[PDB]
Parts: structure tokens; C-alpha cells; sequence
């Protein structure tokens, strides 16, 4: 599962853990096996403006 | 290069196109001093350092 | 997103990679290779995971 968020939101992406994002966007069951591999992207996906 | 070291280079003869710099949209300082940034297309030089 | 913006307000891609481990047959294996088949004799075993 692929997507994009900002850096605050990172420590959301884990089992148990509450925010916008575990409540409306993405939610992690709290039986969850597997990896979280987050990087920076700030080339690729921000533009000046 | 480190800043120690920092790269120059020199540009001269050739046409110079500076509409390549100013519609990037990565650049966050585009700071120019004693030459307005929107008309560097517009005048001559004869050397410049990088 | 913007360059200028702090880490909190910077852009991160995640990936997310959920593992199932059902009764199914294992399709989803390391770079471990296959060893030779020695029967009759006690061996440690790795059969498809």
C-alpha cells in the first residue's frame, strides 16, 4: 500500500496509534504483521508555490 | 563541491538562456542583486562566473 | 507541499507491506536457493518456509 503524507503523520502509519489519518485516510489493524518503509520525497513532490 | 572548495566556472561565448532558471519551480532563492531576476533574458554581459 | 516547508510539513512516501501467511501454499519466497533432497537420515529442514 503506497501513498504520500507529511512527516507528522508518519508515527501515525502503526498499529494502535490515533490522528487524521489512522480515523479517515488509513487505518493499520492492531494485528498488523509486515513493515512501514517511509522517505523523504521533498524533490519529487513539492514545487515552489 | 564542498564550500571550502566551491566549483567556478566560466561562461562566455555562447547564447545564454536564463527562461530555463526563472519557470523552474525547485528553485527556492532567486535572489538578484543590481539585475532584476524577470530581465536577465534581456541584456548582455560578456563573462560570467559560476 | 512546498521546499521551504519544515520536516513536519515535508513529503514522505510510505509503502506498507502486509505479509498473509495462510493454510495456501507459499508464493511470496527469499533469495534462499534449493538445496538437494537427503532422505533417510535426520536433517534440518526448511520446506517452503
Amino acid at each position: 500500500d503506497s501513498f504520500v503524507i507529511r512527516g507528522d503523520e508518519v508515527r501515525q502509519i502503526a498499529p494502535g496509534q490515533t490522528g487524521k489519518i489512522a480515523d479517515y485516510n488509513y487505518k493499520l489493524p492492531d494485528d498488523f504483521t509486515g513493515c512501514v518503509i517511509a522517505w523523504n520525497s521533498n524533490n519529487l513532490d513539492s514545487k515552489v508555490g | 563541491a564542498s564550500v571550502y572548495a566551491w566549483n567556478r566556472k566560466r561562461i562566455s561565448n555562447c547564447v545564454a538562456d536564463y527562461s530555463v532558471l526563472y519557470n523552474s519551480a525547485s528553485f527556492s532563492t532567486f535572489k538578484c542583486y543590481g539585475v532584476s531576476p524577470t530581465k536577465l533574458n534581456d541584456l548582455c554581459f560578456t563573462n560570467v562566473y559560476a | 507541499f512546498q521546499p521551504t516547508n519544515g520536516v513536519g510539513y515535508q513529503p514522505y512516501r510510505v509503502v506498507v507491506l502486509s505479509f498473509e501467511l495462510l493454510h495456501a501454499p507459499a508464493t511470496v519466497c527469499g533469495p534462499k536457493k534449493s538445496t538437494n533432497l537427503v532422505k533417510n537420515k535426520c536433517v534440518n529442514f526448511n520446506f517452503n518456509g
